[PDB]
């Protein structure tokens, strides 16, 4: 913003999921615009292999996008939504996404909608004995659509 | 010598002359047989004597990208009824340089049978509609 | 001369008229054939003249996942005891921009087979009624 | 619409009433044939005409792990000589909520093989017995 | 219900009585069908008649390692000349436990063949003769 | 807890199961609930490929989660584990377990409850004559159900 | 080129796609000529199997280039073209585009003509709450016909 | 006894008596079988008899590298026309100590074919004739 | 022994002499079979009598790239019609150096059929001919 | 065993095999107890997901040793061992083996037991001209049986 | 040469080939001349499985050995070279080649005669914006016939 | 071989092959006995797959030893030996072999001989114009009958 030469640094993000997914929360990352690419190796009279012709694709989707909400607390929402994914009811499961960047200032300046979220996976840090860095929930978040903007 | 002109299985030009077939991009089974008729001698084991009879062409699977132009081969096979054209076609491959290696023309060709293209939402190709072709003879 | 470039064989439409069937997901094996009639020539080797004989069309697969809207195909299928209906239905092949590249259409429908859904506690996939169609000709 | 609810091929439920068959774990070939008979109409080329001619339901092989109460389906085989109860089966497609999707049922049935487990001292895998079912009509 | 036990295919007892051939190492294809004879009601379309008529054993692939005491086999094997011998054998599936899951038995026993060993220098495997088993029927 | 932005930190496991678990457990590392996902590239009629349509799987589980004892003491028992439960005798070797989490003050928070254990290996470390560090008895705990909580 | 071997320091890139241009452009990834061999095993009437054929084949092409625009500002031009070419618009995605290398002073001296871009892939750098290093708008372009000069 | 003598599929020891065919290398289909013929027992549903008939020895298919020993095994398959040789052959099977495990014997030897080796410039191997060998009994 | 001299399957040559076909590239089939009769001897069981009957040699499949002076096999093939000439042709396997392991030659050959080249616009190969080649025994 | 945190350090290896030890040993390398697995995704009649059930395996064995003995002096008994593998003799091959843990003080406190010892493969180390490091007859030992105890 | 031990040094590298050469070449880091093996498990009479018995085969070539041309200098001979391949041309692309290596003092002592060069690719180094190394113009040479002394 | 700890030292390479060898020589690694195991999986009355005995194997062979001569000088006997097998000529190539291995004095203790080796490789060091270290003329060796001793 402030410059010509700008940067959206760090330190920025947040999100708008109606599962409460807030307070402290690090290290979201995989963003993706996935479409891949076909092949047609085309023919003229010439004889030549004409190039390497290449068309549309699906947009794949799939974007396992990983949260890393350091810390698990007593708030256990995050839990609650893959417990609730793996027996189904779909009413409260297949919630709608958004991932928040805000510029040099604590401002939103670009939003990465979210079709469709669905919290497929949670992990949780090495319980080492004798180390020093916290346990971390990471959460793996795939889609339906890809994302918008 | 030259250092050669070897052959390549990549550089080629198919095409079908008559209707406005246009021309095509992969070729297939292009091929000569005869029909030996095998006679075995009763009185002299060892082998049985090998006699040639006729010769057959074999039939030639073309297949192309499907283009909007894919409604000239329909018109073309479903003119039967009121009437078929044989055009010549021509089979040559190249090398790379665009000279020729060796050209075959096939005398007369007729539609056998027309593998539209196989749609699927989940596999990433292009439509290969795939036009077999009857034979007559080599050209010369 | 732009890019027009052919149909992938990804985006598509896939219909059924008729009996609410609704549009399905997946197509296979539209082909039409002639069937050659071969006769050799006794004073003539050479090759063995090729003369066209009728025109045929095979039958087509459609698959779709299953959906709760199975009990209309399953309903059609049973009602030749009664009476049966021949809809007629579509077939195209589309680019990424929706416009049409080539579009097919069966002049008349008759179901032959629906091999139901392959239940699999481990297989990790989503059922896939597969529905079976007699062809009856090209419409224009 | 809710975000639809789409079958899957993971959630289900395969069942066997009359004799303690219970529960069974895995379907496969659930289909409805329709014989058609080809009739060349000699006067004009171009098609063949298609109709229609009786409806034949195919085999369903149905697998389970094997428990000790597999006593009950030999018993059920080997009842050939004494008579054969016919019960009517289930075949059912869910979605990971229980809910339902299509229920299709089998109005009579007939033990038709039973391929045992295939024992190795290698393989690591469950034994899995397999019941073949023949078929009549669909409930409704 | 103790966490239930079900089966597996890794634990198991094959053996054959009479000529000592002892206990072998893994079975095969071990299974029972039923010779339905279909009937089509001439008035009523939409369904076959499923009439249930006798019930045919299938043959068994019994495999072990090459031990000496083959000599056994091919004895009994090439004693069909001066008189053969049927005894009873058993087909068992167990748990890791030892404990017994379903206890099958042979009846009648007959060997069908008995494809040695596949001798070769280069593959780094163990010698596996196969004795194929007639049937008569499960013992109860 | 303590804040509103709090850490579970890496110090703070235990095992409460029913093999008597000693005072070394150390570190503890692989814990995850996964669920995966199928594709259904539904097309309507607009021509589009459509979204990715992606519907729910059953609870991927086998989730070892494997348990450092830090030291090949007297105490064989993990050992037997192993042995009775090799020659079978599942009546003593479902063993459900629970992994227990504390705060910074030694109080559980969260418990990943268990539901069918195994045992299905136990590795020792290198026996290397010169070394410094101790023996590590590492297990693999094989689960039946998924955790919970 | 003023001394006999100076060759070229590696700072001097710039695009020059018909779409809007980028004030940093932050790095350029590899570009090929891309073009492998086939194999025949032709052995000459005195025995020997002969020197291994190599004859020629089609330039591959496909050519992927990770353009990495550091820093998503508010520029959505790499976010709308990829956008376009999710729904077709080949009239406005199909759009050829030239690399530009400039000399030790900023003049241009070698340009790497494309006949023709993609843009198949956008994917933004990871959102570490406490790193540095700012934002990735890392672009994939793809070609139909290989680099020229 | 003694951890046993398990036998093993590696080591072996093929030749052929008579002509100079020397040793071969590798071994297949060495097998017996028993014709046995199907009875259905009209009034007693439950099985289908089983009663042996015969006993059939199949071919058996050895290859060796390509060694200028060959001369051999042509001029003895060419020697039908003026009078044929058949030798005792032997297939024994050892293990890694060279002690016999169970040694069988050919009692009259017949050729059948002799696939030569398949010449390639590409396939990096060695050539392997192929002798197949016809059979009439084991020697005892 | 000189450490003997193994055959191998990489170092050879193939020609066929008279027409101008030159010497092709890769070999495949070359094979002796000799027929055999079996009577069942119904007096005794345990064997069924193996006796031989005739010696047939089979087809041979030469391949080559393609080269320019494949329009003389075309000639060759095609000259049926006016008279074909049977030239002798030659098979031989040679080790690393180049000296002779086994030298076959064809007594009298027949084309029986030419698959020509397999164009495809992706496949990164060379077109390779292949002529199928008759036989009439082998030459000493 | 000292006090109850004895973390068996792991500076104390020996095995008493029947042919000839050696004085310099060290790098007694992996030693498992492995269990396979068995899948069977069983369904009951509420349409549930089925957890996925888990079952016993055999015990697989071939556990790899790599005994490493401080390079090689003129005793030969490895090379003899496995010379006399390669030609049979098992009267003297197929021996029985003994993994013995040491305590903190040099006493014998854990013994690992193995069925059947092979002496599979015996791999010397590097020669480089200018090393510092010692030669290392390093053996690889399999087993009939897994280890006991 | 001039010492009772020479082993050559690095820093002696020059080719003379039919195409233009340069002046700095930073590298060149492939010169196989590999041939294969087989396997025969060849059988006596007495039983041993025997020696693994090995032939002789094809000096197969292939062997493209990378070049580095360090800097793309106005000098475009290279890029000049694979554009006639790609386009066929093969009576001028087709080029003998030599690779040259000098002494401690700068004479050559031992040649590489190649065969038949192709120049099958061109890879240029990244165009990172702020980097300090220079640009390498990487070339990938293919033979026809392996190399020569 | 003084003290009952002989740490035999790395460096004590050389080996006396009937071509002509080198007065220095750079390499020597990769040299090891190899045979593999078989998987029988036995089965008993009592249902226990218990044991998976193993039986022996042939003399697993083709060990490629790799020798770097430290440089190449104008000694040209490495490349004639490849140069001779890849045209046949088994009477110059199939040279038998034996590596020595020296005393922590000077002397030869024990050797490993060579039954058959034939060469295969004289893959060669880069080529860097600015590097320090010399050019390694890599042997490849290759075995018919496993080494003795």
């Amino acid at each position: 913003m402030s410059l010509p030469k700008p940067e959206d640094v760090l330190v920025a993000p947040n999100f708008g999921i109606q599962i409460d997914g807030v307070m402290v929360e690090y290290l979201n990352s995989v963003s993706n615009l996935q479409i891949e690419q076909d092949v047609i190796r085309y023919q003229q009279n010439q004889g030549t292999t004409g190039r390497n012709n290449v068309t549309l694709m699906p947009g794949v989707a799939k974007d396992g996008s990983v949260q890393v909400e350091r810390g698990m607390s007593q708030s256990s929402v995050f839990t609650q939504w893959i417990n609730d994914s793996m027996a189904g009811r779909m009413a409260t499961a297949r919630k709608n996404a958004t991932i928040i960047v805000m510029d040099y200032e604590d401002n939103p300046v670009k939003r990465w909608n979210l079709r469709n979220a669905w919290c497929s996976k949670v992990v949780a840090g090495t319980l080492k004995a004798g180390d020093t860095n916290a346990l971390t929930e990471t959460i793996t978040i795939v889609f339906e659509e890809l994302v918008v903007e | 010598m030259t250092r050669k002109d070897p052959g390549s299985s990549i550089w080629f030009s198919l095409a079908i002359d008559g209707e406005s077939l246009g021309y095509f991009n992969g070729c297939e089974g292009l091929s000569t047989q005869v029909e030996v008729e095998q006679r075995q001698e009763g009185g002299n084991n060892g082998f049985v004597w090998q006699l040639p009879t006729r010769v057959t062409y074999s039939n030639i699977r073309l297949t192309r990208p499907l283009t909007p132009d894919t409604a000239k081969v329909a018109k073309w096979i479903s003119s039967v009824q009121t009437g078929i054209q044989r055009p010549t076609a021509q089979i040559s491959a190249l090398r790379a340089d665009g000279s020729l290696v060796a050209r075959w023309g096939l005398i007369d060709v007729l539609p056998v049978s027309w593998q539209g293209p196989s749609l699927d939402p989940g596999s990433a190709s292009v439509a290969n509609e795939v036009l077999e072709i009857a034979h007559h003879g080599f050209t010369d």
